[PDB]
RNA sequence: CAUAGUCAAAAGAAGAGUUUGAUUCUGGCUCAGAAGGAACGCUAGCUAUAUGCUUAACACAUGCAAGUCGAACGUUGUUCUAAAAAAAAAAAAAAUUUUUUUUUUUUUAAAAAAAAAAAAAAUUUUUUUUAAGAGUUGAGAACAAAGUGGCGAACGGGUGAGUAAGGCGUGGGAAUCUGCCGAACAGUUCGGGCUAAAUCCCGAAGAAAGCUAGAAAGCGCUGUUUGAUGAGCCUGCGUAGUAUUAGGUAGUUGGUUAGGUAAAGGCUGACCAAGCCGAUGAUGCUUAGCUGGUCUUUUCGGACGAUCAGCCACACCGGGACUGAGACACGGCCCGGACUCCCACGGGGGGCAGCAGUGGGGAAUCUUGGACAAUGGGCGCAAGCCUGAUCCAGCAAUAUUGCGUGAGUGAAGAAGGGCAAUUCCGCUCGUAAAGCUCUUUCGUCGAGUGCGCGAUCAUGACAUGACUCGAGGAAGAAGCCCCGGCUAACUCCGUGCCAGCAGCCGCGGUAAAACGGGGGGGGCAAGUGUUCUUCGGAAUGACUAGGCGUAAAGGGCACGUA
């Protein structure tokens, strides 16, 4: 996301010292099995590579998940004041409201009863 | 099986590649799960070659066993995602190389 | 060949601008840019303007 | 500090001619623009990248397009030979021997080292024949020679016939399966069968399957939990024309119960009810694969759905299932049909809408090419082997804001052509040409390096290229349409309502700027015209953005359903 983060902890290695490795035998059957020793070796390589990646994987949704579940309490949490205060002024809007309902429909009874 | 393996862009004598997230039975140029970088064949005026890969999503398609093709184990080698390949050991082929010096603005023999 | 090799994604970013680069020589060995490859990364960035000039 | 910082996401809005004696209005026709999978005429230098049977889903000669594995398994038959390690270079015709140390067995408790014929020596040696279903014959090479078995031939590739919603676009769901691939755990035991065997088939437990001390803790298989990827199933919304088609349905709509499926379900047997769909257009008929998108356009729309990619459908025409993780399977099987090729006449065989290619139809659309070097895919532990996927060459102005066909100078203003009271070198072709100087892109010719580059551990089809150097000589490279108005560009001769021209208005009946030729000129330019087709201009179907007194157009007038 940054600079300083990849410039910090990026691992940038030595060199490899696996190429040029190989010493030519003397018997190419020897050779085969070398080979094939080769090439067992690098997929344990490989496995221990996928190891460390799923590891990886695992701990970064663990911090993802905590994240959110901090966020959804932290919004819930002001969600109950907001409710709340809401609701305390609906109720002082329906008290203030009787008054002035009371008082009209008195006016219309008046007007009714002058009516018949 | 998952492969991370190269698409073919560009056009006709100027390749370019794509690292590619696909199911095996897929056409080479058709459907994909996940483009993941590229890959440039050509090499430019720095002296070198470029690519460019999404190291997370990477990371993720190995740890669930996608299988890489033989130019993406050498590259993700190369960019320090995957282990050296085997045949890396064997070293280079010698010989006599012409290192006479060719000039680098025009191509003539200095 | 030595490659130069970029981080895509939103967490290989460098800054507004492209991913952070490395340059992994062909020994086996990687290391961060030269000034030159500095220049090369400066020059291919995106520019959020339209052509003066 | 800094490989920081910068906040861009458009442009695109034109009018003209033609109804009248003239006018304004209404209203069509036509024109200037962009474009195509185009076709045709005339004319053509080059490189590159795209594109190239739109018609007959017409019929197909020929070659190729899917195999691979001996590290699953026997089988027969070919060859050749009768213990391991190390050294042999110097004095008095030469490949195979001598010396040193380990090791199996035999012979007389330490040492020594199969039968028959012919010959020699005192039991051994030399040569030859048969050895070897044989008191374990010791190594080796191919066995492809033919098979059994596994995996893959459900991918890749082609076409758009059907399909108007069982499809597609977009968003969801539950009642499912999932080979190979990643990660845990448990096992991998014993009999029989295919002439011989097995990782083939059957049986028992609990499901199975073994190979390799040549691949011995490496592969493989089975069961159980999982990730990942695919697949099946369902569904909301969106997605043609036609009412000069008004009713459609009868497993139809629902319920119950059995069956079937991996899985919900009238999927279907039986029984019960009479439902369900439809004027918010069912059903009928016609056309059509859908999408991302392509062309056009001041936004909207219209046309298209060809290349390429995603989804679907189909594979000579109909019908089926088998095997399989996956198919009701383009180059698999069975059946029926039409067509066709052999036949020894009993019967067999085939399916280019894979890549090339051929007939045919058509205005019209390409090579019977090279390589698996790259990328992708199958098989294999690998080595490799396959791959008309692909990559790359070939043909075609089919397309593309490309490049070139020279740069200067030159007045005998040459010759020649055209016009001319026949004005100013009479005017013009015309500085035009020729001549002279310079430069050689593109193309041509001759060479040279190549881990230049595509590819690297290695491997290069392209490549007779490219690159670099050299030779040469303006040399090899300009047309097509037009010139009455719209519309930039005018004279002479011929013709005489003829021959002809024409997108529209119109020209031609003896001085035609309109027909045809000469001369000159204008626009584009390796193109340029003509035809077809789409959008624009066209506010000419008007959402943006129009109307209905007299020009097209208020229903004769109400009442009322949606
Ligand atoms: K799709
Ligand atoms: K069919
Ligand atoms: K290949
Ligand atoms: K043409
Ligand atoms: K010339
Ligand atoms: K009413
Ligand atoms: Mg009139
Ligand atoms: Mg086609
Ligand atoms: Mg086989
Ligand atoms: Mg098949
Ligand atoms: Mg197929
Ligand atoms: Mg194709
Ligand atoms: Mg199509
Ligand atoms: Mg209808
Ligand atoms: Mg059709
Ligand atoms: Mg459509
Ligand atoms: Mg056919
Ligand atoms: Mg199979
Ligand atoms: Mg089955
Ligand atoms: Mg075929
Ligand atoms: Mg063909
Ligand atoms: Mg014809
Ligand atoms: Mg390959
Ligand atoms: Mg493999
Ligand atoms: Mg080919
Ligand atoms: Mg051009
Ligand atoms: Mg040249
Ligand atoms: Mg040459
Ligand atoms: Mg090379
Ligand atoms: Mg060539
Ligand atoms: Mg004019
Ligand atoms: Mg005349
Ligand atoms: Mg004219
Ligand atoms: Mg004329
Ligand atoms: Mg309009
Ligand atoms: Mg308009
Ligand atoms: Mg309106
Ligand atoms: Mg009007
Ligand atoms: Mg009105
Ligand atoms: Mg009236
Ligand atoms: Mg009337």
């Amino acid at each position: 996301t940054h600079h300083r983060h990849h410039q910090e902890t990026h691992s940038f290695l030595e060199p490899e010292s696996y190429i040029g490795s190989w010493e030519a035998p003397k018997d190419p059957k020897d050779a085969e099995r070398m080979l094939a020793q080769l090439r067992r070796d690098y997929a344990k390589k490989v496995s221990l590579y996928r190891k460390d990646y799923v590891h990886e994987i695992e701990m970064l949704r663990v911090e993802k998940q905590r994240k959110d579940e901090a966020r959804l309490v932290a919004e819930r949490a002001a969600n109950e004041e907001r409710r709340r205060l809401k609701a305390e002024a609906a109720k002082v809007r329906a008290e203030e409201r009787k008054i002035f309902q009371d008082e009209f429909r008195k006016t219309l009874m008046k007007e009714r009863a002058e009516k018949l | 099986v998952v492969r991370l393996r190269l698409s073919r862009l560009g056009c006709k004598n100027r390749p370019f590649f794509r690292v590619m997230a696909t199911d095996s039975r897929s056409p080479r140029d058709g459907k994909h799960i996940e483009v993941l970088g590229y890959f440039n064949p050509l090499p430019g005026q720095d002296g070198g070659k470029r690519m460019g890969l999404k190291f997370d999503r990477i990371k993720y398609w190995l740890s669930v066993g996608a299988q890489a093709s033989d130019p993406v184990q050498r590259l993700l080698f190369r960019s320090g995602l995957l282990p050296p390949p085997p045949m890396v050991a064997m070293g280079r082929k010698g010989g006599e190389r012409d290192t006479r010096p060719v000039d680098p603005m025009t191509g003539r023999f200095v | 060949w030595k490659i130069t090799v970029e981080k895509l994604g939103p967490q290989g970013k460098r800054g507004n601008g492209g991913g952070w680069k490395f340059v992994s020589l062909p020994d086996g060995s990687s290391r961060p840019l030269n000034e030159v490859e500095k220049m090369y990364v400066k020059r291919e960035a995106p520019r959020r303007r339209r052509k003066i000039l």
